[PDB]
DNA sequence: CACTCTCGATG
RNA sequence: AUCGAGAGA
């Protein structure tokens, strides 16, 4: 159960509005300029090309320059999952590249065969959050009932019973190693 | 994505009306914000109509 | 036979229900409630019933659509602490 | 008596016009908002009031 | 604005001034494009916008249940068939004008009677 | 006939479909 | 309001103006920023008679500000008011130039007297945001109750 | 449980007319007002206590302790 | 709710009641007025809970 | 940060 | 007696 956020610095009036992300236990918030490049997406425009999907929308694109900005000094993948990995010589990489696999948006896929996928998924957030940002849609409602899930009888006794049954199985490793 | 939505919706719909689709699995179309939700997950609270 | 359907609320979001099968039809009494008329045309769906809008124990309550709402609320709570039969065995 | 429930109904009646025509102006984009505050606000404060009015 | 990108590296140009000849010349710092710019409008910010107003419209837009149906002509093909809506801008200070699409012509009209 | 529209009446009779398969717990026995 | 006027309402609106706060970006309809050459002959062939008279050193990039003609009346102040304001903002740097009036374009012309392209949006920035053309500051708004 | 011996509010005995309400209501095919008249019951208090009762001891002999 | 049009600014479809208690709630106005209530029982609690606290 | 009865599993 | 739960005003 991981927890993704896009966050949007610079309020109303600032001029350092850049966007940037939270990926799971890793230090610093890294621009999404960045994620995208480690994802395989290394050039401007491709990138608005998965968050802007329309090239006449200006005011979006607008709000996206100062991102390009941002992420103006990695220009290349291993660099991008190098300076993930300085978050967080080349192992950083294969650590970085191991969180974009089995950390980053896990609900799609954990495989290995899947970036494009996660790319067009970020920049659909980034654009709902421009989205809202621009004006142009209001707030998520947080006390919608359709985005609520009643948990009954059957999914507390599943949670209960893979604790149980895993620890079952972990006290039989625990016995077979005994002999 | 995909284009021609509306064939597809009235497919998935009648699926779901005849059975072959699980009737508890909920399918919404949006229209103006283009987009097609189908939602096969669990602790949904539904109702009949 | 596709009569009835489910529906959660996200998918409820895009649909027009009629509230009574009696607003699929193209001098009154003044006694009866007011009634505001249809004036949604394009139904998708109809409610089977509006009082299915209850639970249980509000559905002890007669008349609950002439009561105070809190009423309806503290009549739910004092149902569940009133005697009699609640098993055969 | 019916005829205070009459003019009770008929009461409503006028008050939900006087709304109508308020929503009708603010949708033709003839209605001036009070200073200070959203035509959207201005044309609540009037819906409510009238109402009220009306409820009492 | 509606700006462009590199031919070769697709990556944003930033613009920049030609001062012996006074124009404006949009490069490319990724590796040594520069085109000529169309337009002297560089960069353009908008307080009181008009656009997200008539979002949404799409052709499947007359099968949408929830969006109400007016009595209004359309000024266009004057088809009484309409679906109408107010401003899609999530706005706090919004007009409550309504906007009008034909559901035979495909037409926005508003009811705005100002402008 | 058999093709006449519902009354309002009739709606205790699909209600009464309903919980006569259902019952009162269908969320927890399901 | 003062012991002397008291049912003199005309005053009270007076007063109001003088109070209420009311910033630039208040009032300002769209911003833009133009690379305009010569300075006596603009693009734009809306600020042509603009140019033409404010004629009877600087910088090739403009700035050109688009009022609200209705929020001009609702604060009741001019365009030489909120010209002459950001003059005595920026006083010497900032060549200022606009439209009367009685135009149908509320239009307001800005130019600074390498990298300076991406130097004058701060500046407008600091033109919307950090700009008071009347009244105090935190007083939001002000409602005449009798 | 079982029907009321005698009426509650009035005290009019009703205990031995339970029988004879589900005859008039199976045999005869009457319906409960005119049952509950024939029964002599026309104070509303006896007719609903009748009327209103539940025999539950009838599913309480459906156990065999 | 979904049984009124989008962007329905009138007043049944905002929580007005005509009815009367006497003539009886319809359940549009009987989940509003269920609406209502809520609000009233929980700001209920938050009251006796504040005030419990301002006075001791 | 804001008096009771009670139940029912725990040391 | 020690921790959770229901409910009374
Ligand atoms: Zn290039
Ligand atoms: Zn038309
Ligand atoms: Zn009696």
């Amino acid at each position: 159960i991981s927890t993704l956020q896009v966050k949007l610095y610079g309020r109303e009036g600032s001029s350092a509005r850049t966007i940037k992300a939270t990926l799971p236990y890793i230090k610093q918030d890294i621009p999404i300029v960045i994620i995208f490049r480690a994802l395989g997406i290394i050039p401007d425009g491709e990138i608005l090309e998965h968050i802007c999907y329309d090239v006449n929308d200006w005011q979006m694109l607008e709000m996206l320059k100062p991102c390009v900005e941002d992420g103006f000094v990695i220009q290349d993948r291993e660099t991008a999952l190098d300076f993930i990995g300085r978050r967080g010589k080349e192992k950083r990489i294969q650590y970085a590249k191991d969180i974009l696999q089995k950390e980053f948006l896990p609900h799609i896929t954990q495989l290995e065969g899947f970036e494009s996928r996660k790319a067009f998924f970020l920049g659909y957030m980034i654009n709902r959050l421009l989205l809202c940002a621009l004006d142009r849609k209001d707030q998520d409602d947080r006390d919608h009932f359709g985005k609520k899930r009643l948990d009954l009888a059957g999914p507390l006794l599943a949670q209960l019973f893979k604790t149980l049954f895993k620890k079952l199985t972990k006290d039989i490793f625990r016995y077979m190693q005994r002999t | 994505v995909h284009r021609n939505p509306a064939r597809l919706m009235e497919t998935l719909r009648t699926l779901r009306r005849k059975g072959d689709i699980n009737p508890e699995v909920s399918m919404i179309r949006d229209i103006r914000e283009k987009e097609l939700k189908i939602f096969t997950d669990a602790g949904r609270v539904y109702r009949p109509l | 036979e596709g009569l009835v359907e489910y529906i959660d609320a996200e998918e409820e979001e895009s649909i027009l229900i009629a509230m009574q099968p009696e607003d699929l039809e193209p001098d009154v009494d003044p006694a009866k409630r007011i009634r505001v008329s249809h004036h949604a045309t394009t139904f998708t769906h109809c409610e089977i019933h509006p009082s299915m809008i209850l639970g249980v124990a509000a559905s002890i309550i007669p008349f609950p659509d002439h009561n105070q709402s809190p009423r309806n609320t503290y009549q739910s709570a004092m149902g569940k602490q009133a005697m009699g039969v609640f098993l055969t065995n | 008596d019916g005829p205070t429930m009459r003019e009770i109904t008929e009461t409503i009646a006028e008050a939900k016009k006087k709304v109508l025509d308020v929503t009708k102006e603010a949708q033709a984009n003839l209605l001036t908002a009070k200073h200070g505050m959203t035509l959207r606000e201005s044309f609540e404060d009037n819906v409510v009031r009238f109402l009220n009015e009306a409820r009492d | 604005t509606t700006f462009r990108f590199c031919r070769d590296c697709n990556n944003m140009l930033y613009p920049r001034e030609d001062k012996e000849n006074n124009r404006l010349l949009f490069e490319c710092r990724t590796c040594s494009y520069v085109e000529e710019a169309g337009s002297p409008l560089v960069y353009r910010h908008e307080l009181i916008t008009n656009i997200g107003e008539t979002a949404g419209v799409v052709q499947d837009i007359g099968s949408d249940p929830t969006l109400p149906r007016s009595d209004r002509e359309c000024p266009k093909c004057h088809s009484r068939e309409n679906v109408f809506f107010q401003s899609q801008q999530r706005r706090k200070d919004t007009s409550m004008v309504l906007f009008f699409v034909c559901l035979s012509c495909s037409h926005i009209f508003t009811s705005d009677q100002k402008n | 006939d058999e093709s006449a529209p519902i009354t309002a009446e009739d709606s205790w009779a699909v209600i009464s479909a309903f919980f006569r398969e259902k019952g009162l717990v269908s969320q927890q026995l399901d | 309001l003062e012991p002397g006027h008291a049912a003199d309402q005309e005053q009270a609106k007076l007063i109001r103006s003088a109070i209420e706060h009311t910033t630039l970006k208040s009032v300002t309809i769209a911003s833009e920023i133009y690379y305009d050459p010569d300075p006596r002959s603009t693009v734009i062939p809306e600020d042509e008679e603009i140019i033409q008279l404010h004629f009877s050193q600087q910088s090739p990039w403009l700035l050109r500000l688009e009022l609200d003609r209705a929020a001009m009346n609702d604060k009741d102040l001019t365009m030489g008011q909120v010209g002459e304001r950001i003059k005595q903002t920026f006083k010497n740097d900032l060549f200022v130039i606009w439209s009367e009036d009685n135009d149908e374009k509320l239009i307001i012309r800005c130019r600074v007297v390498a990298e300076e392209d991406h130097m004058l949006k701060k500046i407008e920035n600091t033109m919307l945001e950090n700009i008071t053309l009347r009244g105090v500051e935190n007083i939001e708004r002000v409602v005449m109750m009798k | 449980m079982i029907v009321p011996v005698r009426c509650f509010s009035c005290g009019k005995v009703v205990g031995d007319k339970w029988e004879s309400y589900l005859n008039l209501l199976q045999e005869d095919e009457l319906d409960e007002g005119t049952a509950l008249s024939r029964l002599g019951l026309k104070r509303y208090c006896c007719r609903r206590m009748i009327l209103t009762h539940v025999d539950l001891i009838e599913k309480f002999l459906r156990y065999n302790p | 709710l979904p049984h009124f049009s989008k962007d329905d600014y009138s007043p049944e479809s905002k929580g007005f009641v005509e009815n009367s208690y006497l003539r009886g709630l319809t359940p549009q106005e009987f989940f509003f007025h269920a609406m209502g209530g809520r609000e009233g029982l929980i700001d209920t609690a938050v009251k006796t809970a504040e005030t419990g606290y301002i006075q001791r």
